[PDB]
RNA sequence: GAAGGGCCGCGAGCCCCCGCGCCUGGAGGAAGGAGAAGUCGUAACAAGGUAUCCGUAGGUGAACCUGCGGAUGGAUCCUU
RNA sequence: CAUCCGGUCGAUCCUGCCGGAGCGCGACGCUCUCCCCAAGGACGAAGCCAUGCAUGCCCGCUCACCCGGGACGCGGCGGACGGCUCAGGACAACGGUUGCACCCCCCGCGGCGGUCCCUGCUAGCCGGACACCGCUGGCAACCCGGCGCCAAGACGUGCGCGCACGGGCGCGCGCCCCGCGGGCGAGCAGCGUGACGCAGCGACGGCCCGCCCGGGCUUCCGGGGCAUCACCCGGUCGGCGCGGUCGCGGCGCGCCGAGGGCCCGACGCCUGGCGGAGAAUCAGGGUUCGACUCCGGAGAGCGGGCCUGCGAGACGGCCCGCACAUCCAAGGACGGCAGCAGGCGCGGAACUUGCCCAAUGCGCGGCGCGCGAGGCAGCGACGGGGAGCGCGCGAGCGAGGCGGGCCCACAGCCCCCGCCGCGCAGCCGAGGGCAAGGUCUGUGCCAGCAGCCGCGGUAAUUCCAGCUCGGCGAGCGUCGCGCGGCGCUGCUGCAGUUGAAACGCCCGUAGUUGGCCCCCCGCCGCCACGAGGAAACGGGAGCGCUCCAGGCAGGCCCGUUGGCCC
RNA sequence: ACCUCGGGAAAAGGAGUGGCUCUGACGGCGCCGGGUCAGAACUGGAACGGACGCGGGGAUCCCGACUGUUUACUAGAAAC
């Protein structure tokens, strides 16, 4: 998206009936500043802002680059 | 009436939403009132400056401009500001229809009478680009206020790289 | 075998939801085909006008004539067959005289030698059948 | 719900009021005033329930209407008038003067005070702002707006108001080594000195306070209320916020019942 | 709406899992013979009061010593069981609360206490005397045969002063 | 500044098409279940008088029969 | 709070279901001595409504009359709360956790109180202008017309002090960043100047600001089922400029780009689908239900639309369309019980057109009313709790009645005190499961019974009576359903050679799962402990309502309590 | 719907259309060509493919698959 990015927040949800967990994902829409360069896979830091659009309430304030061939890995960040 | 509620809108996934409630006064929206510039002052005086107050939430009166003729226009560099008649709306970024009907909206490029700013010609070394517009009797300015909410059409005289962008837009005609 | 991974809760929850349906009882409790099919429609009991007094034969090896009434339930206009319980009780029930019918007690299955009667009369014309049998109230 | 809520259910009303469940469907709802609904007790409950001076709600009106009760030295005739921490509740006709402080359990307690104490009222500055022509103004917990505050007094400090003149007699700063009573929260009434100020930027400053017994209690800095620089400079409840443990409380209850 | 709605209520009895067990039918009849009971519900109530007290004792025994709950709640269970007299004063431990029977619930009941004090010729005698309010505990007349007295009130249990000492002087049949 | 009118905005209700769900009438077909006590054979179970059965194809009053490739749950744990 | 047992056979051992046995919470039958507590037209009719009532209070303004008794009217505030119900709504509502440097707010509390002009002040205080009112009418009714008098703390103006001053403007930080600060975590606030504008309030001074309270959104995590629904959405997803709102935002539009969501189930459909605090059952783990009390949402026949106000898209406000009433003198008018009684319809099923503001609140008002909120009584085997139907051998009650007391808005109940005195049981069983006759008739595979297995065809332990007996008990039987039973849903903890069941084989993505190794570091989950967030409920300290279910009491007492937990 | 997956299909049905006054796109720039495709006002007895040119459509059944061909001068068909 133009000046916008989709972030995959990964989190575990614990159930009681089975003492095991469920790996879950949530896509949050952030706003990429033109200053920050990002590739699909980078660890971003997103900070809450005033509603900027229908789906955007966040802005990218830090970028951490990745080696592109970084596999995937469920990562709680 | 008009609703700014997102209940009518579809979800991010594009799914239909459910109407759980009827429309509420808090999410009311009002019919837009386009401030028409009175360019027909010579033809008729019946159309005078008509600003209408409206009752809003909390009894906060909002002044809605229906017809306007003048505004306070400010040349920031020279710090020269005077009330000026607005001659015409030339260039609106959203649509050319607003320019034809001469609606006053924020950011519409307007031509203002230079008769109040004629004094500035006497001091030279005061921006040649503004000075030759002053000699011509029309100066490029932009409305800096919202006429529908404030009720006034205050502005500022286009200067520096802004003046160049909008004079390039109106350059062929 | 079963899956035992710290993060396989989702699979176990899905497997339980899918395999819960195999039992007839979970289906006869949650599928909802029973609720539409039942002439009582989930009610404790129903009311309805008598249409026909019928002598129904008992299933083998029992040889007898069970006594029953065909009842059209006012609630859903659905004719059922209901046994009238006790001895000589049918004489109390006339035709078209209104009867309150409850089920037999096997939760919608036919019980005893009587076949297809899932219902039995409890009140005739607003008068309890057992009372008319013990001669506590007259017809 | 179309507008402001004018009614309070008895089950809804805060536990520190100690309103009996069978007493009514309704509970007194405090009017808007110097204290918030959670951080205040109505005047009906501080008279008909605590002192029993009025045996019914109509009698609370009859004694409040006669301005017999004085709150912060103000007649305060409203029955549902909020009374909160540091308000001076005095009845001259019965010659009793009370200052409302918090007990160790966390319920409000009407403490007997002296005429010198009645004169001053302790306030905490929540915020300092440039309102009304950029004029400096302070805001105290008891909804008091004082223009021209002393330039030094910062936020979280405790000011002392004259009540008669409504002037700041003195300011006690919020710092390590300062006597503090935690008002509201799980630790309520407890009196201790600040030992730690953990900022936790962007969220809540976490204050750790130590009792004379040496029991460390941690609470958010909003609940913390400075009492004085090294001594309270105000009447403190008889327990003095040392706080009893559950087995000690059992012992005190048994002692009281035995002397029946 | 209606403060009556907010009034609480609970069941004080727990019917047996199996109702027709011959060993457990006969034993209940014996426990009605020695205690003058009108119906089996009274024995069921006795087991509901004991089971709850035993459950507290078992949930505290599992808890570690010096865990505060064991020290506080256990002392409150012991004190209650001592004050009633269900727990013998000498034992003074949580384990002995687990090893108790419904005989101890029944013995503290007023009907059994009157026979021990020799005021009642039998338990059947006592039940009728308490219904006829001829019995006063600590200066208060009681009309309930399951009143259950505390160890202190045991001595204060006495024939009601206004009943069988003949202050009325014309009671029942004597009057006419 | 009223009645009134115009143009749009918010938006009933009706019309007309089109989906979508649910319930059904219906000659005439066609299964299953319960009677009845019928008729015609006897397919399987004893090597059940052609060992059964599996797939697949054909045929045949009907169970069935037959071809081809399996299996043994066979009637064979066994032979330069 | 760790239990099974009867039924496939000639017999046996299994699998496997069927039936029993426990509890709930409704219906139904039968029966009922007394007291206490208590739900109560929710259950595919959010169907429909006759009647009465549920919202008033005040006096600023009295030349209405009782003399200030004050009628009314005008003015003020409340009528947006509360009461009710659960239709709609399934990334919604709701619950915990956030933010508003994107906001709005009556009452009250505490501050603050400088308001240019020209014309034109009356400020020892100005106008006019209606209502009631009087007079005269139309009108089936509803509804109101004209004329005339005369008031407000009402209305319209206005005497104001150029650090005059509401809105919105234009301009005024930097020099890689961070370290005094009116204020922050953060460039936020405030103001200085240049123009515009001339807001409010001042005719018994409030604009304004903080606090409060409620609201608007908003952050994260949780937030039905179905794959015989696998691909879906195109204001859909972003950006930009305006408009609009209390404000942010595709909220809306113009323009540009092609995004957005998906087997970690998108989307579609369906829901006899409000959510939560909770409830039922229960060793543990769990399952099921969440109409109802408290909290938040939603709606007042159905769609819309609006006005007033600080707040309502309000229905005990109005306008309109549809559906359905109502009265009519035929022209017209006129509604809206998912308030409370009460009716009608429907269903298996659900209370009195009672009384009263005394308590507990709230609206207005220092001396006090209004309230179908709420309280009281009636009905009421929803249910819960406590006592009876004798003890005994000659004496005793309570069930009553009748009195007094107490209690009560008024009665009444309870309880106390005298007087008379008058105990009183059902409902299901007896072949087994499962406790209790191998009694005596009738009947003779009939009649019936029997959840299940079974009895009945002339020696019926099973039917129909008598007799005797068992269980439970003022309750017991029946039906429907939830949980337990049921390791017959299996996380704990099921099974798959043959009982039901390893995909014919192989590759393979998503998914799930991956040996060992570095002590000492950052991120994760993790465990412990804190903060902070409604109670009720559920526990649970202490307290003898006569016990008790209850309740938060009590007693000369921790500052008597009402702790503490979830 | 059906289907030989090509079709059916212009299926069925709807809505707009004139003149003026403008605004975008699109090449070859200083220049200099284009004539299409959008979008907006404003107008007009409620008018616009204003003449002209120019399918009515849907559900079936029989027959021949089809395009073709034929008794010039009575049968164009299902015949060949």
């Amino acid at each position: 998206m133009q000046r916008s990015i989709i972030v995959r927040r990964d989190y575990l949800h614990f159930v009681q009936k089975y003492k095991r967990y469920e790996r879950r994902h949530k896509h949050v829409a952030a706003h990429l500043s033109p200053c920050f360069r990002v590739k699909e896979g980078d660890i971003v830091t997103i900070g809450e802002c005033r509603p900027l659009s229908k789906t955007i309430r966040f802005n990218v304030i830090k970028v951490e680059p990745v080696s592109e061939a970084a596999k995937k890995r469920f990562s709680p960040f | 009436g008009i609703t700014h509620d997102k209940m009518y809108k579809r979800s991010k996934t594009g799914a239909v939403q459910g109407k759980w409630h009827k429309k509420r006064k808090y999410n009311l929206g009002r019919q837009p009132a386009n401030t028409k510039l009175i360019v027909k002052v010579t033809s008729k005086k019946n159309e005078g400056q008509k600003i209408s107050t409206i009752r809003c939430r909390g009894g906060n009166i909002k002044r809605r401009a229906l017809r306007l003729s003048h505004g306070s226009f400010a040349w920031g560099s020279a710090d020269i500001s005077h009330k000026a008649r607005i001659l015409q709306v030339v260039y609106n970024s959203t649509s050319n229809e607003l320019v034809r009907t001469n609606t006053l909206v924020k950011g519409c490029v307007v031509q203002i009478d230079s008769a109040p700013f004629k004094s500035a010609l006497s001091n030279d070394t005061l921006d040649k680009e503004i000075l030759d517009q002053i000699r011509g009797d029309h100066i490029l300015a932009r409305i800096s206020s919202r006429p529908g909410q404030v009720g006034t059409a205050d502005g500022y005289i286009l200067e520096g790289p802004e003046l160049l962008f909008y004079q390039k837009k109106l350059a062929p005609k | 075998s079963k899956t035992s991974g710290l993060y396989t809760a989702r699979k176990l929850r899905t497997v339980r939801r899918v395999n819960r349906w195999a039992d007839k009882k979970y289906r006869k409790a949650h599928l909802g085909t029973w609720l539409k099919a039942n002439p009582l429609e989930g009610a404790c009991m129903a009311r309805g006008i008598v249409t026909q007094k019928i002598g129904i034969s008992a299933k083998q090896p029992n040889s007898a004539v069970r006594k029953a009434v065909r009842v059209q339930l006012t609630k859903n206009s659905k004719k059922i067959t209901a046994f009238v319980p006790r001895d000589g009780s049918i004489t109390y029930i006339d035709n078209n005289d209104e009867v309150l019918v409850a089920g037999f007690g096997r939760a919608g299955r036919a019980v005893g030698d009587i076949p297809g009667c899932r219902f039995k009369v409890i009140k005739v014309a607003g008068i309890g059948l057992l009372a008319l049998f013990l001669r506590k109230r007259e017809k | 719900a179309r507008g402001v809520r004018k009614h309070l259910k008895r089950l809804n009303a805060p536990k520190h009021w100690l309103l009996d469940k069978m007493g009514g469907i309704w509970a007194p709802r405090p009017t808007n005033g110097p204290h918030g609904l959670r951080e205040c007790i109505p005047l009906i409950l501080i008279l008909r329930n605590r002192l029993h001076y009025a045996n019914t709600y109509a009698e609370t009106s009859m004694i409040l209407q006669d301005k017999n009760v004085l709150i912060d030295g103000k007649p305060r005739t409203d029955p549902t008038f909020p009374v909160g921490f540091m308000d001076v509740f005095e009845i001259p006709k019965v010659h009793k003067t009370f200052r409302v402080l918090y007990d160790v359990k966390g319920r409000f307690t009407l403490v007997p005070i002296q005429s010198n104490e009645a004169g001053f009222k302790l306030c905490r500055v929540q915020k300092i702002f440039l309102g009304d022509k950029g004029m400096p103004y302070l805001s105290t917990h008891d909804a008091r707006t004082i223009r021209f505050p002393h330039p030094d007094i910062k936020t979280n400090d405790t000011i002392k108001i004259n009540l008669k003149t409504g002037k700041i007699d003195e300011w006690y700063k919020f710092d390590i080594g300062k006597i503090v009573m935690v008002t509201g929260g799980r630790n309520c009434g407890r009196i201790g000195t600040i030992q730690a100020i953990d900022k936790h930027m962007g969220s809540y400053t976490m204050i750790r306070m130590k009792d004379t017994e040496g029991t460390e209690f941690l609470t958010r800095l909003c609940n913390v209320f400075v009492i004085g620089n090294d001594s309270p400079a105000v009447a403190i409840p008889t327990t003095k916020g040392i706080r009893p443990d559950i087995i000690k409380n059992r012992e005190l209850r048994l002692r009281s019942i035995a002397k029946r | 709406p209606r403060i009556s709605r907010h009034r609480n209520s609970s069941k004080t009895y727990s019917t047996p899992k199996k109702p027709f067990t011959k060993p457990r039918l006969d034993a209940e009849l014996k426990l009605c013979g020695e205690y003058g009971l009108k119906c089996k519900r009274e024995i069921y109530r006795a087991r509901y009061m004991l089971a709850k007290i035993r459950r507290t004792a078992r949930n505290l025994l599992t808890l570690d010593e010096n865990d505060i709950k064991r020290r506080f709640e256990g002392a409150a269970l012991l004190r209650r069981l001592h004050m009633l007299g269900i727990l013998d004063e000498e034992k003074d431990q949580l384990d002995y609360v687990l090893g108790l029977r419904i005989e101890d619930i029944f013995k503290r009941r007023l009907q059994s206490v009157i026979v021990e004090s020799k005021l009642a010729k039998s338990v059947h005698h006592a039940r009728n005397m308490i219904k006829a309010r001829h019995i006063s505990v600590g200066g208060q007349i009681v009309n309930i045969p399951s009143y259950m007295v505390r160890i202190s009130n045991t001595s204060r249990v006495a024939i009601a002063d206004t009943s069988s000492l003949a202050p009325n002087g014309k009671p029942g049949r004597t009057k006419r």
